[PDB]
Parts: structure tokens; C-alpha cells; sequence
């Protein structure tokens, strides 16, 4: 049956895992209350994208990507469209690439209330968890307007730019969105900065310093959240 | 062996009577029509769940299960009586099975003491708001054999963190009764509400103790609701705590018997600190939640209903303020949970004691 | 049907009913949220077809055949030490050397 | 009910209660055996306060602080059997006869 | 305690009304007004429960004027 | 005066059950950790503190003036047995 | 402090008090959503 | 009413010693405890019948609801202690102890049978609470402090004796000659 | 009417500083908080002499009584901590254990057992004797990592909490055999007609009264606890737990049985004849020193109860003025034990050769401390013996007085066996202190109290038997209160 030891205890975090950042599979051992170790157990989706792009042409391989960072999106595409076209040189007119950058910011956006709602809930209050989603439906018709179909799978992303231009009531939908989402991200700095209960769930909890994280190696919001300032839209 | 013929001896003799007065079940009306009454308490408060939430998250709630969600309080614990519900494995048989029998027997038989409506007590006992704190801590036993008998190492692990947290909420809880009990000088819920009905709003137990009326409402909500409760492990600190392998017609007590704890928790907040079945001035204009005359059959037929059935309609108020408080406070950790019963809730419901006196 | 992993992707299950009996089908890449609902209506649709009667054939039975076999036994892999494995503390001898 | 049924029931069970005091093997079912004994006092000094004395009941009174001690020789007890078994690694009476030659 | 007097009115009759005044106004309903609207599912829950499966609340037939 | 006809209903639907049970006579670790006993033994503590004061509280107004100084006598030396609990991190969790 | 224990209780739940206040407001709006199978959404 | 009180009776004073009979007896230790509530309620149960509704709600809330509760979480700290289980430890001496309860209860059963007992017929307990805490104060008022001293102390104790001392494990603070921490300083020896 | 319990509560406020200043200081409260619990002690011991000329009261409802003999056993338990304070100033501070925790679990015994000896209701005597049971289990398990003390602990609980059910059926009996009456006197007037019912209650309270002074069918836990339990707490309960399950039998066997009284005397002459051969016997093969002492302390229980079953003026004067000079000597004679286990381990007899010439002034106090208790002239153990023999002689009792003598005889030798390995044994047979032993400075912690407990008890032995004609009359006076 299950006995109580005194050894320290291994709890399974098991890959069902109800939550929004996939199949992930934690063996963390616990002392009472503090953790000693923890392996995480992936591949629980491993669907072999690097053997299928091998047997792929480029617009086969398009639909692919954006499966990787479901997140995200168009944040795949970008980088998949940019590989041969930076290696054949072939020149992405100035409007495809603005829109590339339109299209790319609001899956930045898109990825961090993605982000957000799940962590809200994990960190505390979970009445902002369904209103973020509301938040991330505006942009999501953003997309279904341009591309196609919701937040992935809209292969909007092509070698020599892009695959069609905007919609006709498209720039003044952003500027009725980008204007109202705007006041709203104000709201979510003060939900953890004030309500001093949530910072004492994250004052150093889980600090990595700066010489750690290049050593490490982080990208993005986790690097530079040590202090490092590197960011590949500027470097 | 000299009681092995001793079990079988009034066994037989009692059963003479045992099955021929088993058909008259609730042979007393007001018995009766108490249990529709707590049946229907209920079945509002998991109606009152999906809906409040829903309001408070700007979606529908249940819609198209009848006219507007009123059945479906009753197919989601329709549907948990037609599963076919089997046990895991390795496991207990006979702890499994009175596992989520402790933990509402319990709520339900001291649902006994409850005088809702001035014309509808079932018993008047010499006490019952110490009747109620009593019955309510054979609670814990079940949190810790629904955790041990479910054989997993998470349940055990949910089971003595849900025991250990309803452990820290009934002392507090103990104590948020004593003020009100020295205020009324006795346990006796008729006599509790009867120093409430001298002057209608302005002599209820609320207005007299403000802090205790606190220390009952974080108390009751620390043992019934959804709010500070680690049985959702979002924190991943079990799997699904201790109500993880139950399933079917056993998780219908686990489901359904965690708002009878919520209705009789708010159907003791307005006995306790609210005046039981009290109310104002019947005879009002159209603006006092009613209809457009002064004497309607509507309104004849309201105080009529309400007569019987007051102190219910005072526990949905806290029965809706119990979920408009679920969607306010963070869902806080086990750490800071037993720091607040212990180091919060305790001195202050026994600062609160002693206030309740002169001191 | 495994959809655009069915055609070269070396583990990937080819469509969930060759683990687990299906009801309802739903095509897309995402579906919509509106489409998922219909395949909710097309469910519901069918629990209203299922008689009460036959609530014993839900239940799976149990062909059960044995077999003994001479496969070595190998210790479990994936044990619960990470950080402290005897080998995250130091880099070994005969490594550091060429450091 | 009479007087005697309540003292030969109260009688059984502090016979039950040595029963378990003697016999069991594992520490806490000693312990479990004492409130059987504790419990035992209680239906004679209620059974004798009901039929005699009701009006000025002592025995519901003395009853009350033998639940009080009990609930702390219960605690103190428990606390010695995980004294034993931090230091010892199992609860079984028969492995705590160190005291022999 | 009578059998349906100042009980039939109650479970029959008054249920029928709430669900004419609930089919009505519970989405264009005020917020002042949709607080008495909870209130009247809350108080007249064992008629209105019974009376249930007899009205249903699901939207009439478009009109398709084109 | 109903309750009691109900509570010996409860116990008489339970006579079945126990002419049977005279019959029935005749890697999984959970760590151990001492906060499931020290959790438990504070509540045992104070559980039997204010069962003496329920007595007192019904009849607190038919006591007098000694009667409030004696309880307080009761009252304050177990604040001392709480704030021990603090201090030495019995109910730390 | 026997006086510090009760006015510690009153800063938290007036606190608590203006947290219901934002919760009861959030009923005021209207139901943003999409019954589908009697309002189906218009797809781009 | 009489004969419904009646029947309630030895419907629970069955009860209690099946369950009595069930700690004993039971070679599961966890079925022990949770049937150890079973002897609590009982007799609990066993209270209102005797007119004693406050003790009979002091025995849930202590008996059951607390001290049922603290064997529990001491069983389940227990559970790996020992499976070897050797009930017949070195001698048939568990039947040496059968004869001397039912002894005691053979002499019980010829003292409280053949005692005239002064039965008084005087109206018991007018909502005896008030005369249970007029009685913690005029009568056993001095028990009733002293039992304020009793809980304390069995709070410093059981708190001494089971916690973890992670203060300063390793700190055998002196030495004369040397003693352990925490233990003391007769040291053990074979002659 | 709180004012005949005065000595009990000035140590119930010494028990609160004692344990509040642990918690606020921390550990350096430990360099002052024993010296406060000592004179809480002298001062409880102090306000029992105004409290002598007073005409003996009941107060508390007919609860509590302040006769005379409620005031000697009140200043024998107050003394018996007094001197274990002195001694456990660095025995349980050199453990690693706290200290001002210590002696908030050994004042709880000292109000449980100072509420022993005037208590007289039911309620009150079991109420205060489990005060001082369950404080007693928490002591001998109080260092609570030795395996010896962890079961030293649990079989004292498990027949400690099994023999005050005992006691407590027996109780219960009490009040059923009369109509109601919690109260002892009230009791008497009641029961008197010697029925089976009586006997019973009789035999039940008298195995839970002889579970403290521990009579050999009920001795049993007390040699396996005594050299498990830390080694003041073994000075407190043979000379405090024991004065107070004495000052029980008194207040008990008298007040509430008059009427049973050749019953419970012919119960406590088998308890005696008993005592002294199975104490006095058993103590003779023995090596370690506190379970030479543990058979010792049964044995000497026996002598005690030489007085108890004459039933004169003089047997309860001489079972009283015996107790009174057994605690300078189980106080003199642990004050070495511990003395001598502070500056070695294993403290056991044959460690003990080759002194007097390192340790005298541990050589001469455990001598004449040990001496006495085999009652050589012309120390206090011996005037004690006579008396209880005297009164022996005066009221039948020919056969108690030779078994009183005859045990005494093979009292000598076990205890003339440690004065044999401290004085007799050469320079050339010491297995510890084979320079080895640490040059004794009286200057460290707590052994300067250790040293004034050692001084004033052998002064207390040597010549409290010679100047024994004030203690004799303040004996004889608490003997004018029983009945």
C-alpha cells in the first residue's frame, strides 16, 4: 500500500498535467516541503518536425511551423519563410516587411496574454484567467480578417514577403483594439505590483542571475528579466 | 463468543417493527416539508455556483437545460448516480465507500437545528449552534479516509491537508459561536433568534458583533467553500487532493454534499449574526422587492412562503456572497491558510470572547 | 488521422482510435471554438440513442491469455535524481585534462 | 435501559479495553485501548448521574474533565510514540523489552 | 400546511408568471432589475423547478426578409 | 420533538448492519513529516479549551464578578500555551 | 496587543470590502458572448 | 416512546462493543482507528439518551472530532514501521490475557448486579448547561483552573517531545566527559 | 476563600515566568530562570509557615482542605523541587535540551502534587493526580533521543495511563455507591455497611494510590523508568511523586473509608511484607546505581508503609516523619549520582572505585547519604527506622517490625557495596577516574547550586536525626488531622 518512510518523497507531476503549456512530465523529489531535485520528462510531443522538413518543400513546410510555438504563431513562420530568403538573397518588398512586424507584434501580444492568464491563475486570482482570453479574441479576428483561419495555421508568411495584403477595415480595427488593449495592460502591472500577497509569491523565487542565464542560455524575457539587454529585434 | 448470539438476539425483535413501519418514511409534514426545503436549498446553491460565476465572468451560464439553468443542478447529479461507479483497484472497500459518508452525514444530520421560518422547526434542542460546531468535526475522519483508502500516495497527501486545514477553521469557528451564545445567554436556536426579533434590523447580532460575524464567515468558508481550498491543484501539491478517485454516485457526496456544508453554513450566519426569520414592515410600496400594489395574491402568497421559509432566503444572500468572494480573494496557499487560523483567526475569536464581555 | 504528421513523422499516432474507442469526429487545424460546439451537438445527439438496457455492454471483457517469456529485466532509466547525479558535481578525469 | 444495563455495558467495555492493553503489539492500540478504559469511567459517571443525583449532576461534571485528561494523556502519548519512533524504527511492543538480562 | 391553498398558488400558478416575466426580460433586463430577476428564480425555485421541462426559453425563427 | 423518533429511525436502519459485524468477529513514500501530529495536537489543546467554555459563556450573566476574574484565570495561561505554539514553531507547516 | 489583534481585522476587511464592490461590477456588464447554435458567429 | 428508547439502546450498546470489540481484535491498525470513532459515537449517542446532551456533544467534538482525529494523523506517521507482523512473538501468552478480563468482568457483573443502588426520583436537569458551568465555578471551580495548567503542559511537552531539533543538530555543547545531544549522559554498558 | 492556596499559586505564576521567559529571552533566560523557580520555591515554602498556626480550614466549596497534613505534604513535594532544581541546572542543560521548558513540566508535577495532599473531592484528587502523572511521562521522556528514555517514557504511560482508569473506576464506583457525593467526607457518611461494592471501589483505588508509592504488584515500571529517565526527575518522583501518592493514601483510605479499614490495612501489610523483601532483595543484584537505587526506593516505600497499616497517632507520625527524612537522602544520594555522572559517563556501580581521594566531598555525601538509608547510627535514616519501629511495636504488628529489621539488615550490604567501591577499593582498582577524573571546580554552571544540594542535604542527614526532637513535634501535630 502506501506506507510513510522518512526518506525523501518523489512526487510524479505526471504527463496528463492540466494546463495550458502542453504535455510536460516533472519527477521532483520533495523534503517535507522544500524540493532537492526534479527532472523534467519531455518529448511527450514529439512529432518529428526536423525529420518531416527534410521531405518538404518550402510551401509544403509553410503549414508546419506554426505548430512548434502554437503560442505564438506567425513567430514560426517568421523564421521559416526567412531561411531561404536570406540564403538566396531574394530582396522582401518595405510593405511586406511592415506588415511582417505589424503581424509579428500582435503574436508577441498574443504569446504574453497567453502567458498571463494561465500564470494569474497559478500565482493567485483567477477571475483576470477569463478575461485575458477576451483580451486575446480581438487579435485572434485580427488574424481571421488577414490570414486565415484563428491564430495558427494562417500562412500569411512567404519567401518573397507576404501572402496577401490587409483587409480593407483592417488598420482602423487595430487602432480600435491596440487603443483599447492599451489601458488594459496597465491593469495586469497593477495586480501583482500592488496586492502584496503576490510578491512574496515571486521575490526570489526562482532567481537566476545574470552570469548563470548566458551561461545557461535564455533568450528573450527570461535573459533579459537578469539584467542582460539582449534582444535580437535591436542586436 | 458469548456476543456472537448477542447482535442476532434484538436484531430479530427489532425488526418486527423495523420493516413494518419502514414504509411511513416522514410521517410528520413538517419533516417533510423540511427536506424539500433543505433539498431545494441546495439545489439554488449549485444553480446560484453556475450562474454568479457566470455573471462575474461575463458568460451565459447553463443555458438550454431548462427554461435558464434550472435543471442543471439536477443533471449534473443525475448523471453522477447513473455512472457505473467502480473502485480502483488496490484499495479499501468498506473505508472507500464511508469515505464521503463522514464527510456529509455529519452536514446533514445537524441540519436538524436550522429554524428557518417561523412556522417550520423541526426540533428546538437544548443546544445546536454547539450541536452543529460538534457534528461538524467528524469531518475531518472522513477527509482522512477518503485520502487513505483511495491508495494513491497524492489522496494521502490531499487527505491530511484537507483534515489538517478543517482542524485549524473549527477552532475559530468555535469561538465566533461563543460571543453569540454569551450575547443570547444559551445554544438554544430558537432563543438565539428570539434576541433578534425585538427590533427587527437594529438589534440583530451583526450590528453587535462586527469582528465575530468575520471570524464565523472566514471560519465557515475555510470548511465548506471553494475559495481557500487545495482540493483544485492548480499548486500541484497533490493531483486532485483527496476527492481524486472518486467517481460517480461516491463523488456525488464529495459534489453535491460541498453545498449542503455551504447552505448550512449561510443558513447559520443568518441565524447567528442575522435575525432568523426576521424582516421588516410587510405592508410596503413597489420599491421593497416585490410587485406594484399593496395587497396583491402575489404578495399574499409571499409572506405566506416567507413565513415558512425566511431564513433560507437570508442564507442565498450569503450563499451569493460566499461566490462573489471566490472570484475576489486569491487562492491562497496551505502555508498561509494554517497561518490565519491559528495566528489570525484564533486570537482575534478570542479577543472577540472577551469583548463579548467586559473585560 | 494523425493529419499532416500521417505522412513521414517517425512517432506520431495515426489517429487516436487505434488507442481508444471514438464517438465523434472533428475535422480542422485548429477547429474553431464554433466548431467544437457542433461536434458537442453531434454528441449529444447520440447519448439521447443510448437505452438504458444496454448499459451492460459498456463494460470490457476480458479475452485473457498468458504467456511466459525470457526477456532480461533492465533497471528503470528515468529515476527521480537530476541534480544530484554523480556526474553534475564535477567533470570527470581524463576529460578535464584536455580543458 | 436501567441502571444495570448501563454499568454491565460500562464494565464490558473497561474488560475490552484490558483486553487490548495486554494483548495488541502495536503501541498506538495500547493507547487506542486506554480510551476504551477512559470511555468506560464516562458510562458509569453518567449512568450513575442520570439515576442518581440528576438534579445537582456531579458526574456529568466529573465526566467532563476525565475527557479533558484523556484528550491529554491521548496527545502526551502520541508524542511518546513518536519519540520511540524517531529513534526506534518501528511501534511494537515487543521490541521494547531493552530492560532484560 | 394545507395541501394546495397557500401552497398550489405557490407551486402552479405564480411559476407560470415569473417564467412569462424570466422568458421576457433576463438579457435585456436593467442592473437593477436583474438583481430582482435572480431573486425570483431564487424564491420560487420549487415551482419553478417543477414547471420546467413545460417552457422552453430557446429563440423564435429568424424572419429571413431577403 | 420529531428528531428523536428520526434519530432512533437512524440507528434502527443500522441494526442489520451490525448483526454482521459480530459475524466478521466470530515506492510509495509519504514523507514523514511531524506537522500532521503538531497540527492535530495545538487543535486537541484548544479544542478542550473552549469546550470549558461553553459552560461559562450560557451562564455568563448568572455568574457574578468572581466568576468572570476565574475564567480569565483560564483564559489567559492558555494565550500563554498559544503563543508557545508560535514561538517554538509547532503550527509552522 | 489585545487592542491590536481587533484593529488589525478591520484593515483587511474593509480591504476585502472594496474587492467586492469591483466583483459586484463586473455583473453590470452585459454577457459578451456567443450562444452558438442560435447565434452563430459570421465567418471573415 | 418507551420502547423506542429501549431498543435504542442496545441498538447502540451494541454498537460500542462491536467497535470495542473491532480496535481490539482487527489486525489492521488504520481499521482500529477509524472503528475507534465507532466506540466514541456510540457512547456519545449513548449520552442523549441519559440525559446528558452537553457531555454527549463535548465527546464529538474531543473524543471524535479531536483526539480521533490526532490518532489518525499518529497512525498514518506509523505505517512503515513494521510488516513483519510476528503474532506469535515467542509464546501463546495473548490467551494468557483472556482470562483475566473476563475475570474483572465476572466480578463487575457480581458487584453491580447484587448492589442496592439509592435510585433517586427527582426531575433531572432543567437545560442542564447552566448547571454544568454553575459547577465550574462554585463546586469544582479548583479542578477547573487546574485543568487550564494540565492543557499548557501537555502543550509543552508534546511539543518538546515531537518536534524535529533543527535548531543545533550536531551541538554536544561541552564535555567532561562526552554525552550526546539530547540524550542523557548515563551512558549504556554491559558489565 | 483562595487564600489556603497560596503556597500552590505563587508557584503557578513562578510556573508562567519560568516558561514565558524562555520564550522571550531564548535561552539566556536559562542563566537566570532557575534561580527565580528556587525562590518561587522558597517563597511557596515560605508562606506555608503563617499558613501553620491557622485552625484548619476547608475551603472551596468543601473541595480543599489546609489541615496540617495538608501543609507537610505541601513543603515535602515543594522541597523534593527544590532540590531537583539544584540539580537539574546543568544535568538538563549539558543534555543540549532547554531549560526553562524543563521546569515548566517539573512545577506542573509540583501543583499537581501539592493539590494532591488537600485535595477532597473526586473530581479534585484525579484532576491534580493526573497533573502530576502526565507531567511525569513528559520528564522521563524528556531528553527524548536515548532509546532508553523514549521507552523509559512509554511503559510508564502505558500502565501510568492504565492505572489511573484504575483509579478512576474506583472513583466512579465512589460516587455511585453513594447518591452522588464527589466529596470524600460526604462519602463516608453515606457508605458504611462494608458491602462488595466498597471492596471493589477499594482494591481500584488503592492500585492507582500504590502506583505512585509503588507496592511490588504495582513496582513495576519503576526500575525499568529510574535508570531510563533523566536522573533528577528520578530524585523528584521517588521522593515528590512518592510523598504525593502518600499524602493520597491518607487523604483517601481515612476521609473516605473509615467504615473499610481492616480491609485496606490487611491489603497494605501484604503491600509492605512485599515491598521490603522484593525492594530489598532485588536492589542487592544490581550494577547499575540508579536501579540499585530504583529496588531501594521500592523497598524504602515499604518501611513507610510499616506506619500506614498500625493505624495510631504515631504510625501516621512515623510513616510522616520517615518521609520527611527520605528526602535528604534520595536528594543527597542523586545529588552524587549525578554529580558523579556529570563528570564521567555510565554512572554505574564498579565506575565508582577509587574515590575519596579525588571526590570526597562527592565520597563523603554519597557515604553518609547511603548509609543512612540502611539507617546506621547516628544519622536521620536510622531515628527514622526506629520510630516507624516503635510505632510498630505499639500496636501489634510483631512480624512488620521483624521484616522491618530483617530487610534492613540486607538493606546494609547493597548499600555498604558502593561505599566498598568509593573508600575501600586501592588506588590500584579503578576502572573510570584512572586519572581521568576532571579535577573538580565548583565554578562552571550549575554546579554551584549542585554542590549547595549535595552540602545541606548530608547536613540534613547527619544531623537531622540527632536534632529530631523539633521534627517530631511537627510531625505529631499533622497527625492530630486525620481522622
Amino acid at each position: 500500500k502506501i506506507e510513510t518512510r522518512t526518506e525523501p518523497m518523489v512526487i510524479n507531476m505526471g504527463p496528463h498535467h492540466p494546463s495550458m503549456h502542453g504535455v510536460l512530465r516533472l519527477m521532483v523529489t520533495l523534503d517535507g516541503e522544500d524540493v532537492i531535485d526534479c527532472e523534467p520528462v519531455i518529448g511527450y510531443l514529439h512529432r518529428g518536425m526536423e525529420k518531416i522538413a527534410e521531405n518538404r518543400t518550402n510551401i509544403m513546410f509553410i503549414p508546419y511551423v506554426s505548430r512548434w510555438d502554437y503560442a505564438a504563431g506567425m513567430f514560426n513562420e517568421a523564421v521559416t519563410v526567412n531561411a531561404p530568403e536570406k540564403l538566396a538573397g531574394i530582396p522582401v518588398p518595405k510593405r511586406a516587411s511592415y506588415i511582417r512586424v505589424i503581424m509579428l507584434e500582435l503574436n508577441r501580444i498574443a504569446n504574453h496574454l497567453l502567458w498571463l492568464g494561465p500564470f494569474l491563475a497559478d500565482v493567485g486570482a483567477q477571475t483576470p484567467f477569463f478575461y485575458i482570453f477576451r483580451e486575446r479574441e480581438y487579435i485572434y479576428d485580427l488574424f481571421e480578417a488577414a490570414t486565415g483561419m484563428r491564430f495558427i495555421n494562417n500562412n500569411y508568411f512567404r519567401i518573397g514577403g507576404v501572402a496577401a495584403d490587409l483587409t480593407y477595415g483592417w488598420v482602423t480595427k487595430c487602432r480600435d483594439f491596440c487603443d483599447y488593449f492599451l489601458p488594459k495592460v496597465d491593469e495586469y502591472e497593477r495586480l501583482i505590483t500592488n496586492n502584496p500577497i503576490f510578491v512574496r509569491r515571486l521575490q526570489g523565487v526562482g532567481k537566476i542571475s545574470r552570469e548563470e542565464a548566458i551561461n545557461w542560455g535564455l533568450s528573450g524575457p527570461m535573459l533579459r528579466a537578469s539584467g542582460v539587454k539582449w534582444d535580437l529585434r535591436k542586436v | 463468543x458469548x456476543x456472537x448470539x448477542x447482535x442476532x438476539x434484538x436484531x430479530x425483535x427489532x425488526x418486527x417493527x423495523x420493516x413494518x413501519x419502514a414504509k411511513l418514511l416522514w410521517l410528520p409534514l413538517p419533516m417533510l416539508m423540511m427536506l424539500i426545503v433543505a433539498t431545494v436549498g441546495v439545489l439554488v446553491a449549485v444553480w446560484l455556483e453556475r450562474k454568479i460565476s457566470a455573471a462575474v465572468q461575463q458568460r451565459i451560464g447553463p443555458e438550454y437545460i431548462g427554461p435558464l439553468g434550472i435543471l442543471a443542478p439536477l443533471a449534473d447529479g443525475l448523471k453522477l448516480i447513473f455512472k457505473e461507479d467502480v473502485l480502483p483497484a488496490n484499495s479499501d472497500r468498506w473505508l472507500f465507500t464511508l469515505g464521503p459518508a463522514v464527510v456529509v452525514i455529519p452536514v446533514f444530520l445537524s441540519y436538524i437545528i436550522v429554524p428557518f421560518g417561523q412556522n417550520l422547526l423541526i426540533s428546538n434542542l437544548a443546544m445546536g449552534v454547539f450541536l452543529w460546531i460538534a457534528l461538524s468535526s467528524i469531518a475531518p475522519i472522513g477527509l482522512l479516509m477518503a485520502g487513505y483508502a483511495s491508495n494513491n500516495k497524492y489522496s494521502l497527501l490531499g487527505g491530511l491537508r484537507a483534515a489538517a486545514q478543517s482542524i485549524s477553521y473549527e477552532i475559530p469557528l468555535a469561538l465566533a459561536v461563543l460571543a453569540v451564545a454569551m450575547m443570547s445567554n444559551g445554544l438554544g436556536t430558537v432563543e438565539i433568534v428570539e434576541q433578534q426579533s425585538q427590533y427587527g434590523i437594529l438589534s440583530w447580532n451583526v450590528w453587535r458583533q462586527p469582528i465575530g460575524f468575520l471570524v464565523f464567515w472566514i471560519a465557515a468558508l475555510a470548511e465548506c467553500e471553494r475559495l481557500p481550498f487545495d482540493l483544485p491543484e492548480a499548486e500541484e501539491e497533490l493531483v486532485a487532493g483527496y476527492q481524486t478517485e472518486y467517481a460517480g454516485m461516491k463523488f456525488a457526496l464529495f459534489y453535491l454534499g460541498a453545498y449542503v456544508n455551504l447552505v448550512l453554513s449561510a443558513l447559520l450566519v443568518s441565524v447567528l449574526y442575522f435575525g432568523g426569520w426576521s424582516f421588516p414592515i410587510p405592508l410596503e410600496t413597489i420599491a421593497n422587492l416585490l410587485g406594484v400594489s399593496e395587497t396583491n395574491p402575489f404578495l399574499q402568497i409571499a409572506f405566506a412562503v416567507l413565513g415558512i421559509t425566511m431564513t433560507l432566503i437570508k442564507a442565498y444572500f450569503f450563499v451569493f456572497l460566499a461566490i462573489l468572494l471566490r472570484w475576489t480573494v486569491p487562492r491562497v496557499r496551505i502555508d498561509q491558510l494554517l497561518d490565519l487560523g491559528w495566528k489570525f483567526l484564533l486570537p482575534v475569536g478570542l479577543v472577540n470572547l472577551l469583548l463579548t464581555a467586559g473585560l | 488521422t494523425g493529419g499532416m504528421f500521417s505522412s513521414d513523422s517517425y512517432s506520431a499516432v495515426r489517429g487516436v482510435d487505434k488507442l481508444i474507442p471514438v464517438d465523434v469526429y472533428l475535422p480542422g487545424c485548429p477547429p474553431r471554438p464554433e466548431a467544437i460546439m457542433d461536434a458537442i451537438v453531434k454528441l449529444r445527439k447520440k447519448i439521447a440513442n443510448e437505452h438504458i438496457n444496454e448499459r451492460g455492454n459498456l463494460a470490457q471483457t476480458h479475452r485473457l491469455f498468458t504467456a511466459k517469456h525470457k526477456m532480461k529485466p533492465v533497471p528503470p532509466i528515468l529515476t527521480g535524481q537530476y541534480l544530484n547525479a554523480p556526474s553534475r558535481q564535477a567533470p570527470p578525469p581524463a576529460l578535464a585534462a584536455a580543458m | 435501559m436501567q441502571l444495570t444495563y448501563v454499568l454491565i455495558l460500562a464494565a464490558l467495555l473497561f474488560c475490552i479495553g484490558i483486553y487490548g492493553l495486554v494483548t495488541s503489539r502495536n503501541a498506538v492500540r495500547v493507547l487506542m485501548s486506554i480510551e476504551l478504559l477512559l470511555n468506560a469511567v464516562n458510562l458509569n459517571l453518567i449512568g450513575f448521574a442520570n439515576y442518581l443525583d440528576g438534579q445537582q449532576i456531579k458526574g456529568q461534571v466529573f465526566a467532563v474533565f476525565v475527557i479533558t485528561v484523556a484528550a491529554a494523556e491521548a496527545a502526551v502519548g502520541l508524542a511518546i510514540i513518536l519519540a520511540i519512533y524517531r529513534n526506534r524504527d518501528t511501534v511494537d511492543m515487543e521490541k521494547f523489552n531493552l530492560l532484560k538480562w | 400546511g394545507v395541501y394546495g391553498a397557500l401552497a398550489g398558488l405557490y407551486l402552479l400558478v405564480v411559476p407560470a408568471i415569473v417564467y412569462a416575466y424570466l422568458n421576457a426580460r433576463w438579457y435585456v433586463a436593467s442592473s437593477f432589475e436583474r438583481a430582482f430577476m435572480y431573486f425570483l428564480v431564487t424564491f420560487f425555485f420549487p415551482g419553478l423547478l417543477l414547471l420546467a421541462p413545460f417552457i422552453n426559453f430557446r429563440p423564435q425563427p429568424r424572419s429571413l426578409n431577403s | 420533538g420529531y428528531e428523536y423518533f428520526l434519530g432512533f429511525l437512524i440507528i434502527c436502519s443500522l441494526v442489520p448492519v451490525l448483526a454482521l459485524a459480530a459475524s466478521a468477529l466470530l515506492g510509495a513514500w509519504i514523507q514523514f513529516n511531524v506537522r500532521y501530529y503538531m497540527f492535530a495536537l495545538v487543535f486537541v489543546i484548544f479544542d478542550v479549551e473552549t469546550v470549558f467554555l461553553y459552560p461559562w459563556a450560557v451562564a455568563f450573566h448568572q455568574l457574578g464578578l468572581l466568576a468572570f476574574i476565574e475564567a480569565l484565570i483560564f483564559i489567559a495561561i492558555l494565550v500563554v500555551a498559544l503563543v508557545y505554539a508560535w514561538r517554538k514553531r509547532a503550527l509552522e507547516w | 496587543q489585545i487592542t491590536n489583534y481587533a484593529k488589525e481585522a478591520v484593515q483587511s476587511a474593509k480591504y476585502i470590502g472594496q474587492g467586492l464592490s469591483v466583483t459586484f461590477d463586473h455583473m453590470r456588464r452585459r454577457p459578451i458572448t456567443v450562444q452558438y447554435p442560435y447565434e452563430k458567429l459570421i465567418p471573415s | 416512546a418507551t420502547l423506542t428508547q429501549t431498543i435504542t439502546f442496545f441498538a447502540l450498546a451494541a454498537a460500542v462493543i462491536i467497535a470495542a470489540l473491532g480496535v481490539v481484535l482487527l489486525d489492521n491498525v488504520v481499521y482500529s482507528a477509524f472503528l475507534l470513532g465507532g466506540v466514541f459515537l456510540s457512547i456519545a449517542g449513548l449520552y442523549i439518551l441519559m440525559n446528558a446532551d452537553f457531555v454527549s456533544a463535548a465527546q464529538i467534538l474531543i473524543y471524535v472530532g479531536a483526539v480521533n482525529v490526532l490518532i489518525l494523523f499518529a497512525i498514518m506517521l506509523v505505517n512503515k514501521r513494521e510488516t513483519y507482523t510476528p503474532v506469535p512473538g515467542r509464546w501463546l501468552r495473548q490467551g494468557g490475557a483472556a482470562v483475566v478480563s473476563l475475570g474483572v468482568f465476572a466480578l463487575l457483573t457480581k458487584m453491580i448486579l447484587q448492589t442496592p443502588w439509592q435510585l433517586s426520583s427527582v426531575p433531572p436537569t432543567p437545560d442542564s448547561i447552566t448547571t454544568i458551568g454553575q459547577h465550574f465555578f462554585s463546586d469544582f471551580l479548583l479542578p477547573f483552573e487546574l485543568a487550564s495548567v494540565l492543557l499548557l503542559m501537555a502543550l509543552i511537552g508534546a511539543v518538546v517531545l515531537a518536534r524535529r531539533e533543527l535548531v543545533l543538530e550536531p551541538e554536544p555543547i561541552l564535555g567532561e566527559e562526552v554525552v550526546p545531544p539530547l540524550e542523557l549522559p548515563e551512558r549504556p554498558r554491559e558489565p | 476563600n483562595a487564600g489556603t492556596i497560596l503556597p500552590e499559586t505563587i508557584l503557578i505564576v513562578t510556573l508562567l515566568v519560568v516558561l514565558l521567559a524562555d520564550l522571550i529571552q531564548g535561552r539566556q533566560a536559562d542563566r537566570w530562570t532557575p534561580y527565580f523557580a528556587i525562590v518561587g520555591l522558597g517563597g511557596a515554602i515560605a508562606t506555608m509557615i503563617p499558613l501553620w498556626t491557622q485552625p484548619a480550614t476547608i475551603s472551596f466549596f468543601g473541595s480543599f482542605i489546609s489541615d496540617h497534613l495538608s501543609l507537610f505534604f505541601r513543603g515535602l513535594i515543594a522541597l523534593s523541587a527544590l532540590g531537583t532544581i539544584l540539580m537539574s541546572i546543568r544535568y538538563v542543560e549539558q543534555t543540549g535540551s532547554s531549560l526553562g521548558e524543563f521546569m515548566t513540566i517539573l512545577l506542573t508535577a509540583t501543583v499537581g502534587g501539592m493539590f494532591i495532599a488537600g485535595a477532597q473531592e473526586l473530581v479534585f484528587i484525579f484532576v491534580a493526580l493526573e497533573t502530576l502523572s502526565i507531567a511525569s511521562y513528559l520528564l522521563t521522556g524528556y531528553t527524548k533521543r536515548d532509546s532508553r528514555s523514549n521507552e523509559a517514557a512509554l511503559k510508564y504511560l502505558l500502565i501510568g495511563a492504565a492505572s489511573s482508569a484504575i483509579f478512576l473506576y474506583g472513583s466512579s464506583l465512589l460516587y455511585g455507591l453513594s447518591g452522588g457525593h464527589t466529596q470524600l467526607p460526604a462519602i463516608a457518611q453515606a457508605l458504611s455497611s462494608e458491602s462488595l461494592g466498597l471492596v471493589v471501589a477499594l482494591v481500584f483505588v488503592i492500585a492507582g494510590i500504590s502506583f505512585k508509592i509503588s507496592a511490588v504488584p504495582f513496582h513495576q515500571w519503576t526500575p525499568d523508568v529510574y535508570e531510563g529517565a533523566p536522573t533528577p526527575v528520578v530524585a523528584f518522583l521517588s521522593v515528590g511523586s512518592k510523598a504525593a501518592g502518600f499524602a493520597l493514601a491518607i487523604r483517601f483510605l481515612t476521609l473516605a473509608f473509615p467504615s473499610v479499614t481492616d480491609q485496606w490495612q490487611l491489603i497494605f501489610t501484604v503491600l509492605a511484607i512485599l515491598s521490603m523483601i522484593l525492594g530489598n532483595v532485588v536492589a542487592l543484584a544490581q550494577t547499575s546505581m540508579k536501579r540499585m537505587l530504583a529496588y531501594s526506593s521500592i523497598g524504602q516505600a515499604g518501611f513507610v508503609m510499616i506506619g500506614f497499616v498500625v493505624g495510631t497517632e504515631a504510625g501516621y507520625a512515623s510513616m510522616l516523619f520517615y518521609l520527611l527524612v527520605y528526602l535528604f537522602m534520595n536528594l543527597g544520594a542523586f545529588t552524587c549520582v549525578i554529580l558523579f555522572s556529570l563528570r564521567t559517563g555510565t554512572d554505574q556501580i564498579s565506575e565508582y572505585a577509587g574515590l575519596y581521594q579525588k571526590d570526597p566531598l562527592l565520597t563523603l555525601g554519597l557515604s553518609l547519604c547511603l548509609l543512612s538509608l540502611g539507617g546506621i547510627p547516628p544519622l536521620a535514616g536510622f531515628f527514622g527506622k526506629i520510630y516507624l519501629f516503635w510505632a510498630g511495636w505499639q500496636a501489634g504488628a510483631y512480624g512488620l517490625v521483624l521484616l522491618g529489621l530483617l530487610t534492613s539488615v540486607i538493606s546494609i550490604y547493597y548499600y555498604i557495596r558502593v561505599v566498598k567501591m568509593m573508600v575501600v577499593k586501592e588506588p590500584q582498582e579503578m576502572s573510570e577516574a584512572v586519572r581521568n577524573y576532571p579535577e573538580v571546580s565548583w565554578s562552571s554552571f550549575g554546579l554551584r547550586p549542585l554542590q549547595v544540594g549535595l552540602v545541606m542535604t548530608v547536613i540534613a542527614t547527619s544531623l537531622a536525626g540527632i536534632l529530631a526532637n523539633p521534627l517530631f513535634n511537627l510531625v505529631n501535630t499533622a497527625v492530630w488531622d486525620v481522622p
